[PDB]
RNA sequence: CUGACUGGGGCCUGUAGAGCACUGAUAGGGCUAGGGGGCCCACCAGCCUACCAAACCCUGUCAAACUCCGAAGGGUCCCAGGUGGAGCCUGGGAGUGAGGGCGCGAGCGAUAACGUCCGCGUCCGAGCGCGGGAACAACCGAGACCGCCAGCUAAGGCCCCCAAGUCUGGGCUAAGUGGUAAAGGAUGUGGCGCCGCGAAGACAGCCAGGAGGUUGGCUUAGAAGCAGCCAUCCUUUAAAGAGUGCGUAAUAGCUCACUGGUCGAGUGGCGCCGCGCCGAAAAUGAUCGGGGCUUAAGCCCAGCGCCGAAGCUGCGGGUCUGGG
RNA sequence: CGCCUCCUAAAAGGUAACGGAGGCGCCCAAAGGUCCCCUCAGGCGGGACGGAAAUCCGCCGGAGAGCGCAAGGGUAGAAGG
RNA sequence: CGAUCAACGGAUAAAAGUUACCCCGGGGAUAACAGGCUGAUCUCCCCCGAGCGUCCACAGCGGCGGGGAGGUUUGGCACCUCGAUGUCGGCUCGUCGCAUCCUGGGGCUGAAGAAGGUCCCAAGGGUUGGGCUGUUCGCCCAUUAAAGCGGCACGCGAGCUG
RNA sequence: UCCCCCGUGCCCAUAGCGGCGUGGAACCACCCGUUCCCAUUCCGAACACGGAAGUGAAACGCGCCAGCGCCGAUGGUACUGGGCGGGCGACCGCCUGGGAGAGUAGGUCGGUGCGGGGGA
């Protein structure tokens, strides 16, 4: 699943979730789109899953478009450990999703299987979407 | 389990010293800097370290050229 | 991208510059030679002279000399002694040189 | 075909007060012109909608005028997934840049064997005369089979309209559909954890 | 022109500056009105209270 | 008179945000070395690639140790305000060198801890003195010299316990929600918008009909609209998908969409906001502090009045400092 | 466990944790002073042996090379040859 | 000029262990018990509906993911207690919770009946004797309507055992 | 004080790349030579000297062109000093003062000082 090939550095301070999405809130790809409503740590299994569920869906034909990466390595101390001792080990990463992100995205498929299947996708999801549909208002970003 | 960081040098306290319209003796330094991020001007020499200082009384002045640079000038009282 | 010249020139001025000193900068042609003594920080010439200007005819190098000697004795009479010699993208040498030992013999200090 | 939307000048107004009361702020310029205006939301949405960029918008103004825009820019609320601004772009006779449409024409043979059609541009940059704007551009995409692509190159384009993309810029493209069949692999399949790059002595 | 100001919120818990602007103003207690001449370098401190103080212009 | 703080002016800066020009990451597409693979050759070349792909370009993004950009602020110097239990100089005497809570900014931790470690601020420490918060060091209010059976306020309050409104106007809630929780679920309720379909008679019900090629094919062992696909084409039509679901071992059958009739005015499906409902199990006896409260004594919007502290005022007194 | 570089570090300075990454305990008789001269990496095309890369030629190429060694700053109008 | 005085502001020119035979001064400034905060881990309950179940997503099940509750596990933290809060197990004596083992009442069933499965209501009462082992737990023997799981300082040593 | 050229500065790409055109009387360059001064890790390419037949081909100067590069508003937004609220939290808002970056409109094929030589 989704993970960066290298990297300058193992580990990633946590930093914050303050505001709506820098970018990557317009529909530009596809016919439909997954919106976050909310802030979150997504991770790459949630996106496999996400993805997965998509093309059980479809079962042949349609395309999915994944629109954000799990860049940010996730770390968690050995179990029963004390503080102290170093920062602990990568176990996985990540992708950093605001509110107004556009996560996904699908197209060459009606409207009802879009809508079918970006709702499932959507339960996979830690967070609250919304399903779009792409506009003129995208169209002209 | 135990850390192989745990490392660092000590502050190093660079900056420019006397800002535009400070009035400065002979020999007061003007800026500590790695390199030239800024470049001595009129009455300013620079030190083995790149420290600018002032060669004559007066007062400092500064001046950005583009491409030539930012300058550190001292101008005659 | 600057040329050897372009790169010779500043390397030379850029120098002399720091001197702070009046100074005399020399540009030589392949028919004539000129020197103006220059202020560069009020960015004014002072005086000036030229084979061009003399209207000066002979060997280049006696030329050169001539022209020194001319530039030295008007700049004595504007009060300037002290300068410093320009010779730019040029080898101090030849032409050069000569107009600077006749700037010298006119008693311009350098 | 062509639009019409009443505008209105504003001053000092807080564009928070306007967009509470439902009116969306704008601006309308050109080389000759600059105002600040704003428009009712909802009536500027029915418009917008159907107009986007592509067709020309002319704005009744209070002061009597009418004059034909092309809406040059929308910032939307990132948040929200709302308009909160227009530029409108105030036409004269001169040539402009500008978005037409692309409406393909055709089934490619490549979307018949199971491949989808990505529509990479729906619409392409060109310059024309604003009493020479086209409405659409067709394309011929059924010879596309899985998988071909069209570029701006291969656009037949109408009288007095002229290309102001990279010919090089490609328009559509069919790709290989989703298969579930390729889920078994895609799940079994193992990658190698990250290369860290090597800092200080190695490199 | 002159400022009356008027002292209505105290400044425990407020930042140490706020507490000195009181003071660069010769304000000390609660309730306190002062009548200061209305000068840009007054009128600054009586700005950074404007949360504690209540101002008037006078005569 | 130099202070904290403040006005103006100049200089210094690389954070927030943003961006992708550099260092790296990055999905897809295009283009295109390199391989994998397939045709075709050992005669050394050719052709095909729904294969993994470098560089490049496009679209779209990511970054504490990235920056083409870049604030608000912050720092410092100058002039000016600033007479303060301000400042500077010399010297005598210390104590302290276990901090802690809270807010904001980060790191560590698990987008844990009454956690831990820094930064800016604050309060407790030392204000466990006073009012509010049921009770409660650090939340809100406020810096207690003494006295008063006087007045005004703060936060918080004004149905009774309990001082002051069972105060006034508009709305919402029916859950005692208020008076502890989430994904998610729902003809709870209300307000807005958006659509359709309807007196070319809709929706609901009740009436019929709902059909041929055709048990259609990639197609396999049953596959007859209703076990996967890379199929949906037409015929007779008022109408009827090569089919919504129930059904069958497949069949058959029921039904939908569907068109006609019967009634006669609305009907169905979206979306945005308010308030509620479920989801909701833990150990001695319960409870929103209690009583008790429903056009509230709840929630939202707008008001007037009052109560309320050791704050402020009135009156009297003390002491120190300053001015007479 | 001292020292250097970057980040954490909240755009002055400074700032902690058994926080995130790397280095030093040398070296150079020139790798020092000065005067003079010179300008890179890389891409493309061309050239016996010669190759992805040896040396040569042309064009483009502001600095992505170089600067003994970590990293950062600086730097060809040289600190590089 | 002689310093890996590198524990790098460098105690001597010169230095390792052990104490369950231990001792004093101190600390709840700091660990082990219990409590507390937290809930990673643990236990339980949900969401999604891939797929299984001859046929049929949901009788019984539930891929990949998602949200919680509890405070019985193992921990994290170090907040009262180190001028003492006796720590496992048993016995005795109970009492409470309910996520119910049985008995009572239900819905669904891939419920013919009988017997089951699964969920819902329900804490009134009940929930055996024995072999092993310090055991808790667990395995086993013989039964049973059933041989429930947890809390009470892992309830209870000024009640006993040890 | 006007136009052209030659020097030399300043602003520091609105000045640059590319394309095209243009200039030799003057000036500048190439050029003609390598005796002499001086010079090449080889080379008169460079540096240098002595020249004056030729050419503005190269270079340079001066125009024009917006393909690139560079510059770039006004709006609106993010963010935020100070002041307030809300959420159990991740976080979300209001007030006042400040206010980007991206992008859009558009701009740009330089401007200017001093001294020379020439022209009117
Ligand atoms: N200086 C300011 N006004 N800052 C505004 C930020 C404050 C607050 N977080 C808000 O979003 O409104
Ligand atoms: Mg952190
Ligand atoms: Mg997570
Ligand atoms: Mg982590
Ligand atoms: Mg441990
Ligand atoms: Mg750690
Ligand atoms: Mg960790
Ligand atoms: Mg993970
Ligand atoms: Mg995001
Ligand atoms: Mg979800
Ligand atoms: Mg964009
Ligand atoms: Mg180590
Ligand atoms: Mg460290
Ligand atoms: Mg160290
Ligand atoms: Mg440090
Ligand atoms: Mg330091
Ligand atoms: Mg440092
Ligand atoms: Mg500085
Ligand atoms: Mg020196
Ligand atoms: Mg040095
Ligand atoms: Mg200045
Ligand atoms: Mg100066
Ligand atoms: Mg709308
Ligand atoms: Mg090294
Ligand atoms: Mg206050
Ligand atoms: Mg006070
Ligand atoms: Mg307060
Ligand atoms: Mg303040
Ligand atoms: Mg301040
Ligand atoms: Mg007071
Ligand atoms: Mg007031
Ligand atoms: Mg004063
Ligand atoms: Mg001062
Ligand atoms: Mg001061
Ligand atoms: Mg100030
Ligand atoms: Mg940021
Ligand atoms: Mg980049
Ligand atoms: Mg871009
Ligand atoms: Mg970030
Ligand atoms: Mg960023
Ligand atoms: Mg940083
Ligand atoms: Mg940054
Ligand atoms: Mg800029
Ligand atoms: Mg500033
Ligand atoms: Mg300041
Ligand atoms: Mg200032
Ligand atoms: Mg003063
Ligand atoms: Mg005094
Ligand atoms: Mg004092
Ligand atoms: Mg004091
Ligand atoms: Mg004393
Ligand atoms: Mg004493
Ligand atoms: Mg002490
Ligand atoms: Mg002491
Ligand atoms: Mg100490
Ligand atoms: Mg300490
Ligand atoms: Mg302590
Ligand atoms: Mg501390
Ligand atoms: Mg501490
Ligand atoms: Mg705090
Ligand atoms: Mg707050
Ligand atoms: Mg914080
Ligand atoms: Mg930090
Ligand atoms: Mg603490
Ligand atoms: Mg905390
Ligand atoms: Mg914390
Ligand atoms: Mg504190
Ligand atoms: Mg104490
Ligand atoms: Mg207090
Ligand atoms: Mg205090
Ligand atoms: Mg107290
Ligand atoms: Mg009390
Ligand atoms: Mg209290
Ligand atoms: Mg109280
Ligand atoms: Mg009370
Ligand atoms: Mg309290
Ligand atoms: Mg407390
Ligand atoms: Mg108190
Ligand atoms: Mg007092
Ligand atoms: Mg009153
Ligand atoms: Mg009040
Ligand atoms: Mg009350
Ligand atoms: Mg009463
Ligand atoms: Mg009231
Ligand atoms: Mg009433
Ligand atoms: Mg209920
Ligand atoms: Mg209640
Ligand atoms: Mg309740
Ligand atoms: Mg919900
Ligand atoms: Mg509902
Ligand atoms: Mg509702
Ligand atoms: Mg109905
Ligand atoms: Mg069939
Ligand atoms: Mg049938
Ligand atoms: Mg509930
Ligand atoms: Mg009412
Ligand atoms: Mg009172
Ligand atoms: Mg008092
Ligand atoms: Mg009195
Ligand atoms: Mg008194
Ligand atoms: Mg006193
Ligand atoms: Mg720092
Ligand atoms: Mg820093
Ligand atoms: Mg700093
Ligand atoms: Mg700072
Ligand atoms: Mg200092
Ligand atoms: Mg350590
Ligand atoms: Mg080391
Ligand atoms: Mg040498
Ligand atoms: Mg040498
Ligand atoms: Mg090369
Ligand atoms: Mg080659
Ligand atoms: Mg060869
Ligand atoms: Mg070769
Ligand atoms: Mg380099
Ligand atoms: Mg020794
Ligand atoms: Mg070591
Ligand atoms: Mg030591
Ligand atoms: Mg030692
Ligand atoms: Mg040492
Ligand atoms: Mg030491
Ligand atoms: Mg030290
Ligand atoms: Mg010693
Ligand atoms: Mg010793
Ligand atoms: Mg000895
Ligand atoms: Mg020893
Ligand atoms: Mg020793
Ligand atoms: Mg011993
Ligand atoms: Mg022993
Ligand atoms: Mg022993
Ligand atoms: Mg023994
Ligand atoms: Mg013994
Ligand atoms: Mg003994
Ligand atoms: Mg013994
Ligand atoms: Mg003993
Ligand atoms: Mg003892
Ligand atoms: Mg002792
Ligand atoms: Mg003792
Ligand atoms: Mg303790
Ligand atoms: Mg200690
Ligand atoms: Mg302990
Ligand atoms: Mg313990
Ligand atoms: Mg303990
Ligand atoms: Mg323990
Ligand atoms: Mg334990
Ligand atoms: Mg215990
Ligand atoms: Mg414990
Ligand atoms: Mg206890
Ligand atoms: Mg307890
Ligand atoms: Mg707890
Ligand atoms: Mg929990
Ligand atoms: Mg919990
Ligand atoms: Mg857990
Ligand atoms: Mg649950
Ligand atoms: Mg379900
Ligand atoms: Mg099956
Ligand atoms: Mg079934
Ligand atoms: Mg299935
Ligand atoms: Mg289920
Ligand atoms: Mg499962
Ligand atoms: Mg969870
Ligand atoms: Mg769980
Ligand atoms: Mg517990
Ligand atoms: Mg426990
Ligand atoms: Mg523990
Ligand atoms: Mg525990
Ligand atoms: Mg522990
Ligand atoms: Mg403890
Ligand atoms: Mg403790
Ligand atoms: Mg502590
Ligand atoms: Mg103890
Ligand atoms: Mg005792
Ligand atoms: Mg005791
Ligand atoms: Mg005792
Ligand atoms: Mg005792
Ligand atoms: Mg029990
Ligand atoms: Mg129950
Ligand atoms: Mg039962
Ligand atoms: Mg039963
Ligand atoms: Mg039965
Ligand atoms: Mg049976
Ligand atoms: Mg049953
Ligand atoms: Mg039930
Ligand atoms: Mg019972
Ligand atoms: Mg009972
Ligand atoms: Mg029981
Ligand atoms: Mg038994
Ligand atoms: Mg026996
Ligand atoms: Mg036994
Ligand atoms: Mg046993
Ligand atoms: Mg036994
Ligand atoms: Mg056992
Ligand atoms: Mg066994
Ligand atoms: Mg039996
Ligand atoms: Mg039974
Ligand atoms: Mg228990
Ligand atoms: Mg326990
Ligand atoms: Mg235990
Ligand atoms: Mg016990
Ligand atoms: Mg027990
Ligand atoms: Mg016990
Ligand atoms: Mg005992
Ligand atoms: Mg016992
Ligand atoms: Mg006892
Ligand atoms: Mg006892
Ligand atoms: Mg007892
Ligand atoms: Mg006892
Ligand atoms: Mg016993
Ligand atoms: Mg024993
Ligand atoms: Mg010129
Ligand atoms: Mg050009
Ligand atoms: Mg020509
Ligand atoms: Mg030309
Ligand atoms: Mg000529
Ligand atoms: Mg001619
Ligand atoms: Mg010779
Ligand atoms: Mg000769
Ligand atoms: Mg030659
Ligand atoms: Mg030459
Ligand atoms: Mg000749
Ligand atoms: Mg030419
Ligand atoms: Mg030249
Ligand atoms: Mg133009
Ligand atoms: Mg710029
Ligand atoms: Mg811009
Ligand atoms: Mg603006
Ligand atoms: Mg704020
Ligand atoms: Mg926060
Ligand atoms: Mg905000
Ligand atoms: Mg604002
Ligand atoms: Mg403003
Ligand atoms: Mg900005
Ligand atoms: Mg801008
Ligand atoms: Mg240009
Ligand atoms: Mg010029
Ligand atoms: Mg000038
Ligand atoms: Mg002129
Ligand atoms: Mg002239």
């Amino acid at each position: 699943m989704l993970m960066p090939r290298r990297m300058k550095y193992r580990k990633q301070q946590r930093g914050r979730l303050k505001g709506a999405t820098k970018g990557g809130d317009y529909v530009a790809f596809g016919d439909y789109g997954l919106v976050a409503l909310e802030p979150a740590w997504i991770t790459a299994q949630q996106i496999e899953a996400a993805r997965v569920a998509m093309v059980r869906h479809f079962r042949r034909g349609g395309k999915i478009f994944i629109r954000i990466f799990p860049d940010k390595p996730y770390t968690k101390k050995p179990l029963e450990v004390r503080m102290g001792k170093g920062k602990g080990n990568v176990e996985g990463y990540v992708a950093v999703v605001k509110p107004g992100r556009v996560m996904f995205e699908v197209a060459g498929v009606t409207e009802e299987q879009a809508m079918e299947a970006l709702r499932i996708a959507g339960h996979k999801l830690p967070i609250k979407t919304k399903i779009v549909r792409r506009d003129a208002y995208d169209e002209a970003q | 389990g135990s850390t192989r960081n745990g490392r660092d040098s000590q502050a190093k306290r660079l900056g420019v010293k006397r800002y535009e319209g400070q009035v400065v003796r002979a020999g007061n330094i003007l800026v500590r800097q790695r390199g030239t991020r800024f470049k001595p001007g009129k009455n300013v020499g620079m030190g083995r370290d790149f420290t600018l200082f002032a060669l004559v009384d007066g007062v400092v002045e500064f001046q950005d050229r583009g491409r030539l640079g930012r300058y550190v000038h001292v101008r005659p009282l | 991208r600057l040329t050897a010249y372009e790169r010779r020139k500043f390397r030379v001025r850029n120098r002399i510059k720091r001197t702070g000193r009046l100074r005399l900068s020399v540009f030589r042609s392949l028919k004539h030679i000129y020197a103006q003594i220059i202020d560069d920080e009020k960015g004014v010439t002072l005086v000036s002279a030229s084979s061009l200007a003399l209207k000066l005819k002979g060997n280049k190098t006696e030329v050169a000399r001539q022209v020194g000697r001319a530039l030295a004795e008007k700049a004595l009479a504007l009060g300037i002694k002290q300068v410093a010699f320009d010779r730019g993208p040029y080898k101090y040498h030849g032409r050069v040189k000569a107009l600077a030992e006749g700037a010298r013999e006119g008693g311009l200090e350098f | 075909m062509e639009y019409r939307l009443k505008a209105y000048y504003r001053e000092g107004e807080k564009p928070s007060a306007l967009r509470r009361a439902g009116k969306l702020p704008g601006v309308m310029y050109n080389r000759h012109l600059n105002r600040k205006v704003y428009v009712d939301l909802v009536e500027f949405d029915k418009v917008f909608r159907q107009a986007s960029i592509h067709h020309v918008i002319v704005l009744e103004l209070p002061d009597g005028q009418s004059l034909p825009t092309l809406v040059r820019q929308v910032n939307l609320d990132k948040r929200r997934r709302r308009p909160e601004h227009v530029d409108f772009f105030v036409l004269s006779d001169e040539p402009v840049e500008m978005y037409v449409p692309l409406r393909f024409v055709g089934t490619p043979a490549g979307v018949r064997a199971g491949g989808v059609l990505q529509e990479i541009h729906r619409d392409i940059l060109v310059k024309v005369s604003p009493r020479n704007i086209p409405e659409f551009i067709e394309v011929d995409v059924s010879g596309l089979e899985i998988g071909d692509s069209l570029h701006a190159s291969d656009l037949k384009l109408p009288p007095g309209v002229e290309l102001a993309v990279s010919p090089e810029e490609t328009i559509a493209a069919v790709v290989p559909p989703e298969d579930v069949e390729k889920l078994a692999e895609e799940a079994a399949a193992e990658v190698a954890e990250p290369e860290v790059i090597k800092k200080g002595k190695e490199e | 022109p002159r400022l009356k100001v008027k002292l209505v919120k105290s400044p425990i818990g407020y930042p140490k500056d706020q507490k000195a602007a009181l003071k660069a103003l010769g304000l000390r207690r609660l309730q306190q009105e002062r009548v200061l001449e209305d000068t840009p370098a007054i009128r600054g401190n009586v700005e950074k209270v404007a949360h504690l103080v209540r101002v008037e212009v006078v005569e």
